[PDB]
């Protein structure tokens, strides 16, 4: 019956927090939204405000057009039958042009041309969203760590849909837009390149993906374990180390022989996560361009 | 040697067994009864691996592989060279991992902190036991467990997966992957957010947690809050491992076909299975 | 045979070694250099060097933090060695709860309140926080507070709330002499008829360190309160039967 601070016992509510202004153009910031008692059991209850602005509107417009170009194609693959649509929803796929079209933009609409159009909309949606993660931090005087971490994810996505297909010579190498089909694409990619288990950058990517769960479990549990000393107030703990920061460090020093600081655990954290897609993107980029067969390659280089 | 602030925390107490008998440190490491237990289990398990490597004829860590018994041994004991070493090493590993968790418990007690960390570590242990104990017992043979080898246990993953076609279609596996990807996304975002407030633009005072909330509200319309994000990180990572264990404990025990068949239920529902066109009619 | 994939993977592992070296030194900005158990610098500091100083400019005129920098506990530590060799416990010389050692430890933080981004006190009693109220769950105000000796130590008279995070952080508890103490929210179990506090017996509630102002709490005071209460799990434990 010792409380665990996983769910809130007593929720409290006051006036909506409108937020810091700094250099944010308040003209592009929405009103505040309603409060969610449901969310309040686990985190904050307040919804909104949200920032709009040119980049966000462009990203949202472009991202919805991506989504709609795929939807329209699904409706056409379903013969416009709504029940066929719901039935095969996970089986439809907007496929890239066939290999004979190379990198040409002359693939007919129904045979890859719509894939290129959807990809254009997706490309604008992601890069304008990236610009937004940078500008939202700038407007508040904050560091640019979010935009930089986001670039690591974008890197893997750029490699999969754009850079590797270009270096391979055809859009046909790109990932299709479908629930199951992109899973089939992923399995096929490994079989075609001689087992991605033996791509060392893929093994690293796994180490960092497993390590991200290891580390967030460690850190999430650690902070809850010292929440009885205000441990989740990490910025003031960085500015003015408290017994929460000290007990957290000593738990780990006594357990495994070394430890973090309140600030430095977040450098471990950001690097553990971004290295997932950083190494992952490298491993995919080398596949087929440089290495046709990872298992064979590994045997000739010592694996 | 101590951290500059450490001495005031190095008091007697908090042990679960043995009183003050093992209540001391070796350098930075706390010992305790379960530190002794960890050492014994780990040292013996490592000795037995060395024994297995001697029987194998290699000292190469990339080649050493300790295999479980052949399937024909069922759940029986096997001779050392033919699965017994794997069996004893598995007992030692379980012994070392559980002792590690209980040592952490003692550490939590001496420091007066919550028990969230060994509780979270227990999920990893249970996922390990799912693969070497729970699932092999339910299938009837130790030989369904994975071998202890750097590359051979990856081949086991691939052999086990492709037994069921494309393992992607395992639905608990989809949920587990979604928790793993979402966890890494949240870890990147959380690390970036704190660092972006502690290390603001040049020429700026350190930001406050209000700036963190404002940043995420501006960006996506919601901030889970500083307590919420650590709750979330723990939930995502533990849910990933829970659904990992679930996706394997059902595979070969209550599901035997190609996993892609599971969704075929949705496909062949009588009211739309025979409509021409699309994919499934 | 040493192709581009080879060059890339060996390069990444070199990068990774440098990153780990960097990350470890970054995490030595607190608590290092290591000390002997007598407080003097330890001869063996390990293979990683101390990081070069960095500076944080604190908002609200609060000054600047430089880390690493010269460290001191800035408080007396009522503990003595139990051994001449290293690695053994240091035993409390007095009352470890009152002296703030072991799991009752506190850190000499700033004797000022944490402020929000607008420079206002982050934590306020609900009676001073216009519009704040219990919005879900059992409202604990007016309930009796029970210790691990199953006896009643006082009455909940207010909730101290983190305003920016809209979170209950402390229960203000009125004792039989009419004074109050703060009880950390993470150390109470709010029930239908009572608030149960397993960490403290009823007679230890008045030992909770007091706050010097009725409407605010300083970081120093929060550390003394939170340390004292958590210390009860070990030091009030002979009363938990
Ligand atoms: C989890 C689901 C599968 C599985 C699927 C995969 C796949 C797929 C991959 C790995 C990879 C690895 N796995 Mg495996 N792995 C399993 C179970 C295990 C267990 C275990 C006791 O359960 C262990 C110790 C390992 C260990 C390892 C490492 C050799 C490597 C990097 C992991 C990592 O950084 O994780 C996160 C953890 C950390 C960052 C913390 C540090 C962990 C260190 C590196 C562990 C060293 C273990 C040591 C070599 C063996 C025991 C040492 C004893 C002293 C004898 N696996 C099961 C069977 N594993 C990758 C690889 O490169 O393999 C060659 C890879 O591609
Ligand atoms: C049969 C299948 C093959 C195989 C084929 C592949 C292939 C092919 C790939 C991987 C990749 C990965 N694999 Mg593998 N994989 C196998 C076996 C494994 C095993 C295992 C237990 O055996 C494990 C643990 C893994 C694990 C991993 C990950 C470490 C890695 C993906 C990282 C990531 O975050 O991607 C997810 C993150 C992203 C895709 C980035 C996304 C960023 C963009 C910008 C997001 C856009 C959002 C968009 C606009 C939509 C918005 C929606 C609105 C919000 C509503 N694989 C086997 C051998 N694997 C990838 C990799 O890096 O390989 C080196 C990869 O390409
Ligand atoms: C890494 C190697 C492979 C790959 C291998 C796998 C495997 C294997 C699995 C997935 C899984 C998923 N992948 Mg994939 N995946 C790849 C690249 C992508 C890209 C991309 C931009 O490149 C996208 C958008 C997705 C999207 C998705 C989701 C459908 C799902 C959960 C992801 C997740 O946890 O996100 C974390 C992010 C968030 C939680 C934020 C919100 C994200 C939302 C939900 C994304 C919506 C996308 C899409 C528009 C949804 C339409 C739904 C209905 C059809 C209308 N993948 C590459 C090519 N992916 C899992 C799954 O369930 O598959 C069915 C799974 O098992
Ligand atoms: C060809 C292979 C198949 C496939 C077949 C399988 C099989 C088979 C399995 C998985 C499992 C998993 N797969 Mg799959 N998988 C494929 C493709 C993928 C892709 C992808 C992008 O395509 C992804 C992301 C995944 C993802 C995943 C995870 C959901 C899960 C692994 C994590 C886990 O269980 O941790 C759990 C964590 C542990 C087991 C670690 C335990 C650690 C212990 C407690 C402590 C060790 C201490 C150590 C010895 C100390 C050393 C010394 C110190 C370091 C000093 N797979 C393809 C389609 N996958 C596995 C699973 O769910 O397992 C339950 C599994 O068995
Ligand atoms: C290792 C790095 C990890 C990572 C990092 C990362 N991702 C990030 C970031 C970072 C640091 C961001 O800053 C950024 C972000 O903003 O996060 C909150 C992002 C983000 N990562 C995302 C997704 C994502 N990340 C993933 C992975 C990871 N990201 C890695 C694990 C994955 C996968 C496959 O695992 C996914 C799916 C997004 C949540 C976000 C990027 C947002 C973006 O680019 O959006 C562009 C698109 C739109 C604005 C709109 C698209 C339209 C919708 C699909 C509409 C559907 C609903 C409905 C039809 C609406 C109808 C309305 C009608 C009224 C018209
Ligand atoms: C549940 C969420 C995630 C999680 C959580 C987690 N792990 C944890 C903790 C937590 C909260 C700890 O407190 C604990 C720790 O101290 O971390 C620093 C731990 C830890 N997780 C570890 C590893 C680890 N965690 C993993 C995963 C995860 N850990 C999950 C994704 C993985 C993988 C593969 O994904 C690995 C490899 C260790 C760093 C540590 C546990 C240390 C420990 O138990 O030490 C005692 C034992 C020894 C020192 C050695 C024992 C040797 C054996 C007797 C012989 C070898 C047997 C083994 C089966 C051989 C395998 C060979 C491989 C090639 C397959
Ligand atoms: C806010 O707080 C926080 C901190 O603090 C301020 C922290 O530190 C940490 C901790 C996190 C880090 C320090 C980041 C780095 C961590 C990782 C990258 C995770 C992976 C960790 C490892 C691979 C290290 C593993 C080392 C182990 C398992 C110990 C090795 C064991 C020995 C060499 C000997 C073990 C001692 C024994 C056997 C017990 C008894 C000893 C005898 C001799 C007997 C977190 C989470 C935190 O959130
Ligand atoms: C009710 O129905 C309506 C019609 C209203 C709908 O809207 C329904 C909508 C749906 C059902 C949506 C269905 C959507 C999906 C199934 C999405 C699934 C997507 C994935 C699983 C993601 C797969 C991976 C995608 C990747 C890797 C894309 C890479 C993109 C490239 C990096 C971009 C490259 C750019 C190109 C090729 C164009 C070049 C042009 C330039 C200007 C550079
Ligand atoms: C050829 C293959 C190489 C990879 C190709 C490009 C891939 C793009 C990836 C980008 C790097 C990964 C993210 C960096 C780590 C996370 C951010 C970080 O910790 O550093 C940023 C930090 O200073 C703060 O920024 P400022 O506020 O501007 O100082
Ligand atoms: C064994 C030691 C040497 C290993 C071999 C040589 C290493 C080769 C390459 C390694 C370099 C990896 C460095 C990664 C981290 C880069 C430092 C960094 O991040 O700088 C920016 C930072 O200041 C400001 O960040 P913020 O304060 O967060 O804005
Ligand atoms: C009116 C607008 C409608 C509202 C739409 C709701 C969308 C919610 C989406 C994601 C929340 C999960 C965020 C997970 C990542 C958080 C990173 C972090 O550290 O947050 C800490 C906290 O937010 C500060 O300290
Ligand atoms: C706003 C749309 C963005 C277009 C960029 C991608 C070009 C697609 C070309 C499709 C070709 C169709 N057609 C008939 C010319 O063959
Ligand atoms: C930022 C955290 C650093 C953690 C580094 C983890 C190293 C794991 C080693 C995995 C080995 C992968 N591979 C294929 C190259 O052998
Ligand atoms: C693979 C990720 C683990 C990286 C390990 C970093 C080890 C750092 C050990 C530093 C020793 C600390 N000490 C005891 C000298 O203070
Ligand atoms: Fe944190």
């Amino acid at each position: 019956a010792e409380y665990q601070n996983i769910f809130t016992q007593v929720q409290v509510r006051g006036p909506a927090d409108l937020g810091m202004t700094e250099d944010v153009n308040l003209a592009n910031r929405s009103g505040v939204g309603p409060f969610s008692t449901l969310l309040g059991w686990f985190g904050n209850a307040q919804l909104g405000p949200i920032y709009l602005g040119s980049l966000g509107v462009l990203s949202l417009f472009s991202g919805l057009m991506w989504f709609f170009t795929i939807g329209i194609w699904f409706w056409y693959q379903a013969g416009w039958n709504p029940a066929v649509f719901l039935r095969d929803l996970f089986f439809f796929s907007l496929e890239p042009p066939a290999p004979e079209y190379g990198l040409s933009f002359a693939a007919p609409l129904k045979e890859g041309g719509l894939w290129l159009i959807a990809s254009f909309f997706m490309f604008v949606a992601v890069w304008s969203w990236w610009g937004r993660t940078y500008l939202r931090a700038q407007a508040l005087g904050m560091g640019k760590h979010t935009a930089w971490a986001f670039l690591s994810a974008i890197w893997l996505w750029m490699v999969l849909g754009f850079i590797r297909p270009i270096l391979m010579g055809s859009w046909s190498e790109a990932v299709p837009y479908g629930i199951f089909s992109h899973l089939d694409w992923t399995n096929n990619f490994s079989l075609v390149h001689g087992n991605l288990h033996y791509n060392p950058f893929h093994g690293l990517s796994i180490a960092f993906l497993y390590g991200s769960a290891l580390l967030f479990a460690m850190h999430g549990a650690t902070i809850l374990a010292v929440s009885r000393f205000g441990g989740e107030r990490e910025l003031e703990q960085i500015a003015d180390r408290g017994t929460a920061a000290e007990r957290a460090a000593l738990f780990w020093r006594w357990t495994m022989g070394f430890n973090a600081t309140m600030e430095g655990i977040h450098r471990w954290a950001i690097w553990m996560a971004v290295l997932v897609t950083l190494t992952g993107g490298i491993g995919i980029l080398l596949s087929g361009t440089v290495v046709d067969n990872w298992y064979v390659w590994g045997q000739n280089h010592g694996m | 040697a101590l951290l500059s602030f450490e001495r005031k925390y190095r008091v007697p107490g908090g042990t679960l067994v043995g009183g003050n008998l093992f209540d001391f440190w070796v350098g930075p490491f706390y010992v305790g009864f379960f530190g002794v237990a960890t050492f014994f289990f780990a040292a013996l398990g490592i000795i037995l691996i060395a024994w297995s490597a001697v029987l194998q004829g290699t000292w190469n860590p990339q080649l050493i592989s300790v295999y479980p018994p052949a399937l024909e041994y069922g759940l029986g004991g096997a001779p050392l060279a033919k699965g017994g070493l794997w069996q004893i090493i598995t007992i030692c590993a379980t012994g070392a991992f559980v002792s590690w968790a209980l040592r952490e418990v003692e550490i939590c007690r001496k420091l007066g902190i919550g028990y969230h960390i060994p509780f979270a570590f227990a999920f990893a242990i249970l996922a390990y036991l799912t693969l070497v104990l729970f699932r092999p017992v339910m299938m009837g043979a130790w030989g369904y467990a994975f071998p202890y080898g750097i590359w051979t246990h990856l081949d086991w993953v691939s052999n086990t997966g492709y037994t069921y076609g494309n393992f992607h279609y395992n639905p608990a596996h989809m949920i587990a992957i979604t928790f793993f990807f979402t966890n890494a996304l949240a870890l990147a975002l959380h690390g970036a957010l704190v660092l972006s407030a502690a290390n603001p633009e040049k020429g700026k005072e350190m930001r406050t947690p209000d700036h963190e909330d404002t940043f995420f509200r501006d960006l996506v319309g919601y901030s889970i809050g500083t307590l919420g994000i650590h709750r979330l990180g723990l939930l995502l990572s533990l849910s990933a491992v829970f659904f990992s264990a679930l996706c394997m404990i059902i595979t070969g025990t209550i599901w035997f076909d190609q996993w892609v068949d599971w969704w075929q239920w949705w496909v062949k529902l009588p009211w739309w299975a025979n409509i021409p066109g699309g994919i499934n009619g | 045979n040493f192709d581009l994939a080879s060059l890339a993977i060996y390069s990444f592992w070199i990068f990774l070694a440098g990153l780990i070296y960097y990350l470890q030194t970054e995490n030595m900005r607190e608590g290092y250099p290591l000390e002997n158990e007598d407080g003097t610098p330890a001869a063996n500091q390990g293979p990683f060097p101390l990081p070069k100083p960095k500076t944080f400019i604190l908002p609200h005129g609060r000054g600047t933090l430089t880390v690493p920098g010269p460290e001191s506990e800035d408080r007396p530590i009522a503990l003595a060695r139990t051994a001449v060799s290293e690695g053994f416990p240091h035993a409390p010389t007095g009352d470890p709860m009152k002296d703030g050692v072991g799991p009752a430890s506190w850190v000499a933080r700033r004797d000022l309140p944490e402020l929000d981004g607008h420079g206002h006190n982050k934590i306020k009693p609900m009676k001073a926080a216009a519009g704040f109220h219990v919005s879900a769950g059992k409202n604990p105000i007016g309930l009796p507070v029970r210790g691990c000796d199953l006896e009643i130590a006082g009455k909940v008279v207010d909730i101290w709330v983190d305003i920016p995070e809209q979170m209950a952080r402390f229960l203000e508890v009125e004792l039989k002499d009419g004074s109050t103490r703060l009880l950390p929210m993470q150390m109470v179990k709010v029930q239908s008829n009572r608030v149960h506090v397993n960490a403290l017996s009823s007679d230890l509630f008045a030992g909770i360190p007091t706050i010097k102002s009725p409407t605010e709490v300083t970081l120093l005071e929060e550390d003394k309160i939170c340390g004292y209460v958590a210390g009860g799990l070990m030091y009030a434990a002979p009363k938990r039967k």
